[PDB]
């Protein structure tokens, strides 16, 4: 198979900046016939896809003239001259000329901004789940920028990882910033087992750990 | 004028099959093909040719779908077959013409062995006192329901700044969902704060409200 | 051709 890739795979930009996008692929996209068939699509939060420009260098009418690609054979770019708010997403490169067609990862141009650190609160378990007979930990890490973050829960300091369940907000439209929820589910009889559950994220605005923890029996 | 269009979202038990649609319709093209894009990062699965009924396949998905057409209808199918939660995704039809081509919205499909669960609706209130004058985040947690949507709300949909709710997670064949709001110390527990959560498929509606520990 | 398909 003919193998994608782009690079970056996130692209934080500020509004008026120009961007640059590349694509490599692992054989020559040169078709026999001698086209080119080298696409680059963009993809909004919970829309389709949409060609902006197809075969290398093509803008799709309708598309604004900021969008301009470029290149031959294995390596491609596409550029923006000026990126405007609607800009924003997933842009994809794809080539259709060799079976099976393929598309690259995806490279996420998102807005800069300035570091946020994370709001970390962590809740034990209600009532009503304990009288229902399970033990549900959550942990909720607000408005962190940048994106990238990692979360770690431990239970009597001991890390814990089976029953975790993540979700991760895109980007917010008035702050530009992430957020992300974690769950931890444990048996009843696991949750009276232990008592010291902690939530621990790893994010660029602080060197050590940002812990928040309780004591079940207080 | 031109048109593509998809059939609606899927919910298949694991080991079972599924058949779903694509028809462009419109007086703006003769000679086209419809591509079968797969997203859980893009996966191309085969294109059709509805005119002539020819078929190319990726490798990868030789059993795993089969492409047809109703050339009565002109519309285009795929046959997604031996289902695990490997398939569980969004679905595009992809128009390809010698002028233009198109997207369709895409056909979601769940791969769950379960039947319609109405979910249960848990608190999250903080386990320590507040500061004066500080932020107090708060949450609701929705967990094991089946199908998608939930929706939450709070107060209402009166408390909409400092809102976050988070997309559904499918785990062990059902969703988990969660939503915070962050208020300020002086307006709770003082005025009431409440996670309204409906479930359509099961006729659910909950009202928690934010009770101080 | 245009989209996916263009090279059929």
């Amino acid at each position: 198979d003919v193998l994608m890739t782009q690079s970056p795979l996130s692209l934080p930009v500020s509004l008026g900046d120009q961007a640059s996008i590349s694509c490599r692929s692992s054989q020559s996209i040169l078709h026999s016939n001698g086209n080119t068939y080298l696409d680059w699509y963009l993809q909004k939060p919970g829309q389709s896809p949409k060609l902006l420009i197809y075969k290398v260098s093509n803008r799709f009418s309708g598309v604004p003239d900021r969008f301009s690609g470029s290149g031959s054979g294995t390596d491609f770019t596409l550029k923006i001259s000026r990126v405007e708010a609607e800009d924003l997403g997933v842009y994809f490169c794809f080539q259709g000329s060799h079976v099976p067609l393929t598309f690259g990862s995806g490279t996420k141009l998102e807005i800069k901004r300035t570091d946020a650190a994370p709001t970390v609160s962590i809740f034990p378990p209600s009532s009503e789940q304990l009288t229902s007979g399970g033990a549900s930990v959550v942990c909720f890490l607000n408005n962190f920028y940048p994106k990238d973050i990692n979360v770690k829960w431990k239970i009597d300091g001991s890390e814990r990882q089976n029953g975790v369940l993540n979700s991760w907000t895109d980007q917010d439209s008035k702050d530009s910033t992430y957020s992300m929820s974690s769950t931890l589910t444990l048996t009843k009889d696991e949750y009276e087992r232990h008592n010291s559950y902690t939530c621990e994220a790893t994010h660029k605005t602080s060197t050590s750990p940002i812990v928040k923890s309780f004591n079940r029996n207080e | 004028e031109f048109q593509l269009q998809q059939s609606g979202p899927e919910l298949v038990k694991p080991g079972a099959s599924v058949k779903i649609s694509c028809k462009a319709s419109g007086d703006s093209f003769t000679d086209y093909n419809l591509s079968w894009v797969k997203q859980i990062s893009l996966e191309w699965i085969g294109v059709i040719n509805p005119n002539y009924g020819t078929t190319t396949y990726n490798q990868k998905f030789k059993a795993k779908a089969t492409l047809t057409v109703d050339q009565s209808s002109s519309t285009a199918y795929m046959q997604l077959n031996s289902l695990t939660s490997e398939d569980s995704a969004v679905y595009y039809c992809a128009f390809s013409s010698r002028l233009f081509g198109y997207w369709g919205q895409g056909t979601t499909l769940t791969v769950s062995s379960a039947s319609t669960t109405p979910p249960s609706v848990y608190p999250l209130a903080p386990g320590s006192a507040a500061q004066t004058n500080s932020m107090v985040t708060l949450g609701c947690l929705v967990k094991g329901y089946f199908p998608e949507p939930v929706t939450v709300t709070w107060n209402s949909g009166s408390l909409s700044s400092g809102v976050h709710t988070f997309p559904a997670v499918l785990q062990s064949d059902l969703y988990t969902l969660s939503s915070s709001v962050t208020v300020p110390s002086s307006t709770w527990p003082s005025e009431t704060v409440t996670c309204n959560v409906a479930h359509p498929a099961s006729s659910t509606k909950v009202d928690k409200k934010i009770v101080p520990r | 051709a245009v989209g996916i398909g263009a090279v059929f």
